[PDB]
DNA sequence: TCAAGCTCAAGTACTTAAGCCTGGTCTATACTAGT
DNA sequence: ACTAGTATGAAAGTACTTGAGCTTGA
């Protein structure tokens, strides 16, 4: 639980430390999402 | 001596169009006000002076 | 080491004997193969100052037809050659009556000699190689598919089915690892063969640029 | 033994960083003749 | 005075040039 192991369910919902940690991981994801397009459009634009 | 405009137009122009200076800019955004929800989310704001589109 | 060097040197003998095989020369069948034993026993197993030392086992190979033409292979004593080393196997060649020949270098060339090697190339052709370059018969390769170099005719013939210049070929370096393997020269189009897994098979061209 | 030439390595400088689209606000200041 | 016109930190990589060192020749 320290670590970030969320053992809660979205069902049940997650405790503060457990929604932070979670907001951690889906910032990541969303980073990712955010910083990949124009990388990926630049080597589609000098492949073409 | 004394000129006024030196020291009121500068402050106008630096709040009324953002560039923070005579440097960077974004610093005087107009306020949102479509929502009271976005206008006090726009007045709690923090920008990271960090620049934009960087792949760290 | 002397046992290193014993195998260094058979290495080397086994890549040259099988690099004029596939360049089209005389190749005896046991010299083309032959066991590190064997070398050991036809040469001294010593090269640290003994009787497998190099200028021993210059190989001289000649063609499989017109059998005038002679590669015959030098291996220097020292590491790094210069121009008054290799002036002596231009003398040992200029009493012959043939032209292509191979060092097999230690170290790296000096520049100077390289620029030298360029300088008799009409007159008769040097080649030249390090010892790692011959460490391993890079044809034997998986990556490295089947080169063979073409006839004039067969270009001609090539050429004037699929009505295209040699301007339009892909090409390959001089410089080519493969190329100098071969040992072929400028505007001497070589045929690939490799198995492509949409076709079985395929052929490609590469003229030399 | 010295000088010259050639090659290699290191340092510095130059060119690019998504596609389309919608809104808004704002646009010089200092001076010096020239009355 | 004064007024309007006049005048000016948190890029990365590749290629080319310069300098230094080593080898050869005289």
């Amino acid at each position: 639980e320290s670590r970030g192991f969320v053992e809660n369910s979205y069902l049940a919902g997650l405790t503060p430390t457990e929604f932070f940690f979670h907001a951690m991981g889906g910032r990541e994801g969303l980073i990712d999402t955010a910083v990949k397009t124009a990388e990926t459009g630049y080597i589609q634009r000098r492949l073409i | 001596a004394i000129k006024t405009r030196i020291i009121s137009d500068g402050l106008k122009y630096s709040l009324a169009t953002g560039n923070w200076g005579d440097a960077r800019a974004g610093v005087s955004q107009v306020l949102n006000r479509l929502t009271f929800a976005s206008t006090l989310s726009h007045l709690r704001r923090l920008n990271s002076p960090i620049g934009r589109d960087g792949k760290l | 080491d002397d046992e290193e060097e014993t195998y260094r040197l058979w290495k080397i003998r086994k890549t040259i004997m099988q690099l004029c095989h596939d360049r089209g020369y005389l190749v005896t069948q046991d010299e083309l193969d032959q066991t590190l034993e064997e070398f050991k026993a036809q040469f001294g197993d010593k090269p640290s100052e003994g009787r497998p030392r190099r200028t021993d086992l210059t190989v001289l190979v000649a063609h499989n037809d017109d059998p005038t033409d002679q590669m015959f292979v030098f291996f220097p004593e020292e590491p790094k050659v210069g121009i008054k080393t290799i002036k002596v196997y231009c003398q040992r060649m200029q009493e012959e009556n043939i032209t292509r020949a191979l060092i097999v270098v230690q170290q790296g060339m000096t520049p100077s000699a390289k620029q030298s090697l360029v300088d008799m190339a009409p007159k008769y052709i040097l080649e030249q190689f390090l010892q790692q370059e011959l460490l391993i018969n890079i044809t034997e390769h998986e990556l490295v598919p089947e080169h063979v170099v073409m006839t004039k005719e067969e270009v001609t013939e090539l050429l004037a089915r699929y009505k295209l210049r040699e301007n339009q070929l892909p090409r390959i370096q001089a410089g080519d690892p493969v190329a100098r393997y071969f040992g072929i020269k400028r505007g001497q189009v070589v045929k690939i063969i490799r198995p492509s897994e949409t076709a079985g098979r395929y052929i490609t061209y590469r003229l030399v640029q």
